[PDB]
């Protein structure tokens, strides 16, 4: 169905350009807890109707992680601006 | 001692209205009767078929033994 | 309060992802999640699921959101702006919102558009599909969550949140 | 006329706390030996009406230093959801017959956090930038000492809507099997609401005569608010089918003297001076909210008395 | 149907008493903290468990209550655990 | 597929309330007993009620005789019991206990 | 690789939650459970290979059982059957 | 710090344990999701700005490598909805299936998630984990297999050896130059797995031994190439052959065990008839020789071995388990009449 | 009871959902009536898009968002 | 250690009443037959419908009518 189609273009909010870029850092990461919940509602439509009843735990448990993984970046970014100030995605020392 | 008490019969009493309010509302709305509650889908089941009975369209009325006598 | 107050919720769900979706000076980011998951929230509270999807206000909307809008204000010290008051934000804005409504625009408005574009038609009760009626136990979604078979799930993950603490019991 | 069951619910719920500044100061003079308001009322009961008129006339100067948008945006949603928290909630008959209600009360108090974030933040520098950051890090803290607490009197009410909550309690004044969660009730819900001796609590100093009001007539509409939801919790009610007026008489008289608690309180006590604030918390509230947690399961598997649902 | 015209009235009063009062009724013609971040992510951490702590009054009308009791108390010990760990170091909090 | 005419309907269905249909509740199934178990049997055992069709109307049957029992001989007390549970609200069974002995005085004794 | 430990000790990790018709905790089937118990009756013992070319059919109502896929396209289409001769008459039925 | 040094280190392979050790989308979802989380703190331990400005690269990559699976999960729920590990029902989630679990074991596209990670960490003390994230995606394909496109897999692969064998002529830091040439072996076990899967691991476990004696002998004193230089008359001469002995082997000579898979790779992949695609690996696989002779020129010849500092000195390493490791890493090559027996 | 007194009334819901479609067209690329979409010739449950068809004014609204957003 | 209960108790008194609460909740259900009352009666609640069978010959037990002394005896609880 359409609710089916829109939700799939809200996924497509991880557009990768605009995932680690650019710069105000804390941008990059907003849509990575934006990639969530295009995720916890597409699984709870289909588990919801076809009355599984089994899986409901299933979407509960993807948001414990989903924020426990959420939790760990975000430190990293405090050490990123513990040293400078400011996050700034631009800053770059250490080459391939 | 004496002039907080005028103090109290005012606010105290502007929580007298909506409980007052509601329960003439409800109770009016279905006339005399209380509001059938529905917190069951089977408990819902009953006001989607009874309405579809009761005279007309209504879930506040009833039929009764000598309906169908 | 018409028979589309469904899907028109799910579209103006697109559209809260888009706002964001730039460069939004992130202070105004946490205003495009908001309006997005309560929307969200909204979505999820049809269907006969009515407790899964109001945790989503407290354990993320009231939880993640909170330590989220706790920092850009610990970091990002420098002067924020009001978004689409520049031309680096609104460069690309309009482009995808076009689509989204260009999408609706010919997926059922003419006859047959055509063949893989036309399969899904909008409306009308074949949306929600749940009759008929059911039980007095729960929802059910209500008898949902349970401390039967599965265990195995919650020994590993509450043993992996209690390590996510030691992680940050250190360097920070 | 659903409509008008909505206007006599909101309009008649804010002269119950525009005349409550009224009874704050009387209850507070008549403690110091001193009379209430004397030359205007002549009982006291003119005078609020005059000085709601006074914030209206004086000029709302606008901060220069900060955004317009957002200045104002916290206001909206200070009488949106500190007065949407009323509606589900019974007297003896709810406006809405909410199948689950306890988690939507936590769900929109959760966002009372999230409106005092804005206008320290918006507006101007330290005092407003530093100082309204912290009263969000004490009021984050007291909603796991809220809410575990909460949880353990589900475990043998039976379970999450309200209605069933007034005859589970028909005969028991529930405080006595829960005097120590008593305590660790009432202690948090008085510290997140920011009152006398909890207080740290820029974010009001910036407001003229306009918008300040807000910010004042919400603050008060939040404490009767937890006056009258520990109120069918606790203290609950006898009620009748045949005569529901009676349920309503000897319903807010029981929250209009909890009303006067923290009025009585805030004359009485210091501060906490902020270290010690969240030090008292997990130090110290904390480790007894857990224990009593897992009291709350065994006693009923313990008793053969599982609540049904 | 109203939910969703419940909330409409309430949200369009507060809205509009603004207007009558900044609006035309007027008319005038970061430095970083450590101590204070960290405990925003020790919240974080005893906020997501007690959400898996919270389908308990559902969890009695059930099968065989052993397993549902002693597996249910686990996650206390968890959630104290973590604490003891974190209690060696808290910082001036 | 094939579908059965517009004959077989339009039986005598119970055209009562759902208060009153709750009222006695408890006398009604636990007396009649075999056409219902043999009901279930045809649609729990036997999926497909299109070969399940015809005990329906045998179970609604004897519930129309079965009201019309109680009309005849024993009602006045029957008439107020769903009187005071028809004043609503979640439809408690211990609200109506006083008027409970009044109509069950009977039940055991008139038929 | 699969080393299956669950196979020799008796013990399920979960196996329960893994198909749509397994435990269903009070009994609540699901809306396309009559069809699950059918399409793994067909292939069991099979090896997987000739499976994809050997059942074939108890796969394919399933999967349109999941969706009603032609189902709604034949239903959409009785608004192109009736419907655009709308000032044509052709109320069918009348109330009630 | 030294109690739960050993449980960090202990989650990581139960991370990888629940990976094999399931029949269940949702706990290989969790599997590694919580090496990710537990691979982090091994980067940090001396809290050098550049260790946290290279595991910030790590995560986020990683973090999509996680949540792209999800998306793939939930269309063969979408699609007949059973959750056994088996076929997915969809080219659509098979192409979303294997890109994405690709990025785990990273291929010639995602081109510095490996050097930009390895170079820039202090710790080379270990950093032989970053062998656990190439053995656990391994344990899906060897389930995922009999649904793929066919083609993706392959074209992953050729790419795989065509840019590990350009990256190491560029190159001193011997982190980088062992950065590279991990594309190489992975390129190689993909490039089996539509013809029999088993003899794959054969692939990886050979990989997992020369790899585990290459940064023991890195763990004496040497990080940068001309540091090389000054071991042999300054530290210990008998280190010096025996760098040689491996070097040599991993490039693939007959003589010694590293050319036993390869050797058994067309084995296998002819008698199928394809004969032009092994011939362009085995090819390219001449230049990944020329990374270890231009480095093995180095340190087998003396070339001044300056700055006057002599070590009267003895050494106490823990080098656990070394001096058994180039013993099925040369003269394996006669004693294998069936590795792929035991293993298959 | 109410079983018997359900499905009775789907029955005669979806005849007049079928004599009602039978007597539509019938075109030479019209639909064989009483044909089944799948090939498994049992009795599936119905799905609210066959009870109700394109009619939906206020009663198919009254019935699928019966329990849902309120008594 | 006798007095390492009196030097805590006397300096610490919040800790060590949660210890004590953490005691006498383990153990009590392990030991009182007040439990298993709570497994009889939360199986004997009838949530779906108990559907009958088809006899063949035997008849164990239970015949139809549901009045008789067939099946078993959960009515213990209304005498108690
Ligand atoms: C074995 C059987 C099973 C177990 C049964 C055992 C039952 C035990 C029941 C215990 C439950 C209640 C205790 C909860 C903890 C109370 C908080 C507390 O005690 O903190 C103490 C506080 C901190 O300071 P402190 O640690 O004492 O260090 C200084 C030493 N000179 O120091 C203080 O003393 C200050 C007090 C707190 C400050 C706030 C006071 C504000 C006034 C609030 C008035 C409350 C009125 C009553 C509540 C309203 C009723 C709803
Ligand atoms: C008599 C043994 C040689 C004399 C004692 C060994 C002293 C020594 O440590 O020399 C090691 C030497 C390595 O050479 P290098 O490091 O370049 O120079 C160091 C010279 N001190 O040379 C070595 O010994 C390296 C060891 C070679 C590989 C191990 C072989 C052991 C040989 C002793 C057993 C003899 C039987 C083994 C051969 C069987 C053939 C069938």
């Amino acid at each position: 169905s359409m609710v089916y189609m829109n939700i799939m273009m809200a996924f497509t909010v991880s557009l990768v350009g605009l995932l680690m870029y650019r710069s105000h850092l804390m941008s990059s990461l907003l849509c990575l807890e934006g990639m969530m919940l295009s995720l916890f509602v597409m699984a709870a439509l289909t588990i919801l109707n076809s009355h599984f009843t089994l899986a409901s735990m299933m979407p509960i448990i993807l948001l414990v992680f989903a924020a426990c993984e959420a939790a760990l970046g975000l430190s990293l970014l405090v050490m990123v601006s513990n040293t400078y100030g400011t996050d700034y995605v631009q800053n770059l020392n250490l080459l391939q | 001692w004496f002039e907080v008490l005028p103090g109290i019969a005012v606010m105290g009493v502007c929580l007298f209205i909506p409980g007052m309010a509601t329960a003439r509302i409800h109770r009016f709305s279905n006339g005399g009767k209380e509001k059938r509650v529905a917190h069951y889908p089977y408990q819902w089941y009953l006001m989607e078929r009874d309405r579809r009975v009761s005279g007309v369209n209504r879930s506040y009325v009833s039929k009764g033994l000598e309906n169908i006598d | 309060m018409m028979l589309y107050i469904v899907f028109i919720l799910s579209v103006i769900f697109v559209m809260g992802f888009v706002g964001f979706s730039s460069k939004p000076s992130p202070i105004y980011g946490g205003l495009g999640l908001i309006v997005s998951g309560g929307v969200g929230c909204g979505i999820v509270l049809n269907f006969g699921g009515s407790f899964l999807g109001l945790m989503v206000f407290l354990i993320y909307l009231g939880g993640m959101m909170v330590v989220f809008g706790y920092t850009t204000a610990m970091a990002t010290e420098q002067y924020p702006e009001i978004w689409l008051s520049n031309k680096a934000v609104l460069g690309a804005f309009v482009t995808g919102l076009l689509m989204e409504f260009f999408m609706v625009y010919y997926v059922l408005k003419d006859k047959e558009v055509e063949v893989v574009f036309e399969f899904n038609g909008l409306g009308d009760w074949v949306i929600y599909d749940t009759g008929d009626s059911g039980f007095f136990s729960e929802e059910a979604m209500g008898i949902a969550a349970l401390y039967s078979y599965g265990t195995w799930l919650v020994i590993v993950t509450g043993w992996s949140l209690l390590i996510g603490v030691v992680v940050i019991m250190e360097i920070t | 006329m659903f409509m008008i069951n909505i206007l006599m619910l909101i309009i008649p719920i804010l002269l119950a706390v525009a005349f409550l500044t009224l009874v704050e100061r009387k209850v507070l003079g008549y403690m110091q030996l001193r009379k209430g308001p004397n030359v205007v009322g002549p009982y006291g009961l003119l005078q609020p009406i005059a000085d709601a008129i006074k914030l209206f006339i004086k000029e709302p100067l606008r901060p220069a230093t900060s955004s317009a948008s957002m200045f104002i945006l916290a206001p909206i949603m200070a009488l949106g959801l500190a007065l949407t928290m009323w509606i589900p909630l019974p007297m003896p008959y709810p406006l809405i017959n909410m199948n689950l209600g306890v988690l939507f009360m936590l769900a929109m108090s959760s966002l009372a956090v999230y409106s005092i974030l804005w206008s320290g933040w918006a507006s101007n520098s330290k005092y407003a930038l530093i100082g309204a950051l912290r009263a969000v890090a004490q009021t984050i803290s007291y909603e796991v000492t809220l809410a575990i607490i909460l949880l353990s009197v589900l475990l043998m009410s039976g379970s999450f809507t309200l209605s069933t909550l007034i005859t589970t309690q028909e005969q028991m004044w529930l405080i006595l099997p829960a005097w120590p969660l008593a305590m660790m009730w009432f202690i948090s819900t008085l510290a997140e609401t920011n009152r006398a001796p909890f207080d740290l609590t820029g974010f009001n100093v910036e407001y003229a005569a306009g918008p300040f009001a807000l910010f004042f007539m919400a603050e008060y509409a939040n404490i009767i608010m937890m006056n009258i939801f520990t109120a069918i919790l606790f203290l609950g009610t006898s009620h009748n089918p045949h005569m529901p007026e009676l349920y309503t008489i000897n319903f807010t008289i029981k929250s209009l003297l909890l009303t006067m608690s923290f009025l009585w309180i805030r004359a009485s006590y210091p501060r906490f001076r902020y270290d010690q604030l969240m030090h008292l918390l997990w130090k110290n509230f904390l480790p007894l909210t857990l224990a009593l947690c897992m009291w709350h399961v065994s006693l009923p598997i313990l008793t053969s008395g599982i609540p049904p649902q | 149907m109203n939910l969703m015209l419940a909330l409409l009235t309430n949200f369009t009063l507060a809205t509009l008493l603004v207007i009558i009062a900044f609006w035309l009724p007027q008319l005038n013609v970061l430095p970083f903290s450590m101590k204070f971040f960290l405990v925003a992510i020790t919240f974080l951490l005893f906020d997501l468990e007690i959400a898996l702590l919270l389908p308990l009054p559902w969890a009695s009308q059930t099968a065989n209550l052993n397993t549902m009791l002693t597996m249910a108390l686990f996650l206390i010990i968890l959630l104290a655990v973590s604490l003891a760990y974190e209690w060696t170091q808290k910082g001036l909090e | 597929v094939e579908l059965p005419s517009l004959e077989d309907l339009k039986v005598q269905e119970v055209k009562v309330s759902s208060s009153v249909l709750k009222a006695a509740a408890h006398h009604y199934g636990a007396q009649c007993d075999k056409p219902n178990k043999e009901f279930m049997l045809c649609r729990w055992e036997e999926k497909d009620p299109r070969r399940c069709l015809e005990e329906g109307k045998l179970v609604n049957q004897c519930a129309l005789e079965f009201f019309r029992q109680i009309k005849r001989h024993c009602a006045e007390p029957f008439t107020e019991y769903w009187t005071c549970i028809d004043y609503s609200g979640l439809q408690l069974f211990r609200r109506c206990r006083k008027q409970q002995a009044q109509f069950d005085e009977c039940v055991l004794d008139k038929l | 690789p699969f080393f299956d430990v669950q196979k020799r000790l008796g013990v399920d990790l979960d196996r329960w939650m893994t198909i749509q018709s397994a435990e269903q905790p009070h009994k609540i089937p699901s809306r396309c459970h009559a069809f699950e118990k059918e399409w793994i009756e067909c292939a069991h013992g099979i090896g997987s290979i000739r499976a994809e070319k050997e059942c074939k059919i108890e796969f394919e109502d399933f999967r349109e059982c999941l969706l009603r896929q032609k189902t709604m396209k034949r239903l959409h289409a009785i608004r192109r059957q009736r419907e655009k001769l709308i000032k044509e008459g052709k109320y069918t039925p009348p109330p009630h | 710090n030294p109690i739960i040094f050993i449980i960090i280190l202990l989650t990581i392979m139960l991370g990888t344990i629940i990976v094999m050790i399931s029949s269940h989308w949702l706990l290989v979802w969790i599997g590694f999701e919580m090496n990710m989380l537990a691979i982090i703190p091994i980067m940090m331990k001396n809290h050098n700005p550049r260790a946290t400005e290279a595991s910030t690269k790590y995560f986020l990559t990683q973090s999509t490598a996680s949540m792209l699976l999800m998306m793939a999960v939930i269309i063969n729920l979408m699609f007949s909805g059973q959750w056994t590990v088996m076929k997915l029902f969809n080219p659509m989630a098979s192409m979303l299936m294997t890109m994405a679990l690709a990025m785990k074991l990273g291929m010639a596209p995602f081109h510095f998630w490996v050097p930009e990670v390895t170079q820039g960490i202090p710790l080379s003390s270990g950093l032989i984990l970053l062998t656990w994230q190439k053995l656990a995606p391994m344990s899906v394909l060897y389930q995922i297999f009999p649904s793929i496109n066919l083609n993706l897999i392959l074209t992953l692969s050729v790419l795989s050896i065509l840019i590990g064998g350009w990256g190491g002529l560029n190159q001193t830091q011997l982190r980088k130059i062992m950065a590279y040439s991990s594309i190489a072996h992975m390129g190689w076990m993909t490039a089996v797995l539509p013809y029999n899967p088993t003899m794959t691991l054969l692939n990886l476990i050979i990989y997992i031994i020369m790899t585990s004696t290459m940064f023991t002998m890195f763990m004496a004193n040497s990080t940068t190439t001309t540091l090389s230089l000054s071991h042999t008359w300054n530290k210990t001469p008998i280190m010096t052959v025996l760098i040689l002995a491996t070097l040599l082997s991993m490039g693939g000579l007959p003589p010694l065990s590293g050319f036993m898979p390869k050797w058994m790779i067309i084995q296998e992949m002819t008698k199928n008839n394809s004969i032009i695609l092994p011939t362009f690996m085995a090819i390219t696989a001449l230049l990944n020789l020329y990374f270890y002779m231009r480095l093995t020129y180095s340190t087998t010849l003396t070339m001044f071995p300056s700055t006057n500092n002599m070590k009267m000195k003895w050494q106490f390493p823990l080098m656990k388990k070394m001096t058994f490791l180039p013993t099925m890493v040369v003269l394996s090559t006669m004693m294998l009449p069936l590795t792929p027996m035991l293993s298959v | 009871l109410l079983q018997a007194e359900k499905d009775r009334r789907v029955l005669q819901m979806l005849r007049e959902n079928l004599e009602e479609e039978a007597t539509v067209m019938k075109d030479v690329p019209g639909w064989k009536v009483g044909e089944s979409v799948f090939h498994t010739t049992r009795w599936v449950t119905p799905m609210m898009g066959e009870l109700y068809g394109l009619r939906a004014s206020e009663e198919v609204l009254s019935a699928t968002y019966g329990f849902i957003w309120y008594t | 250690v006798a007095a390492f209960l009196k030097n805590v108790w006397a300096k610490e008194p919040v800790l060590v009443a949660s210890f004590a609460i953490a005691g006498l909740a383990v153990i009590l259900p392990t030991l009182s037959p007040y439990t298993k009352y709570s497994l009889m009666i939360n199986r004997a609640t009838p949530y779906n419908y108990p559907v009958p069978l088809r006899d063949d010959g035997n008849m164990p037990d239970v015949p139809s009518h549901p009045q008789d002394p067939q099946g078993p005896s959960l009515e213990w609880l209304k005498r108690l």
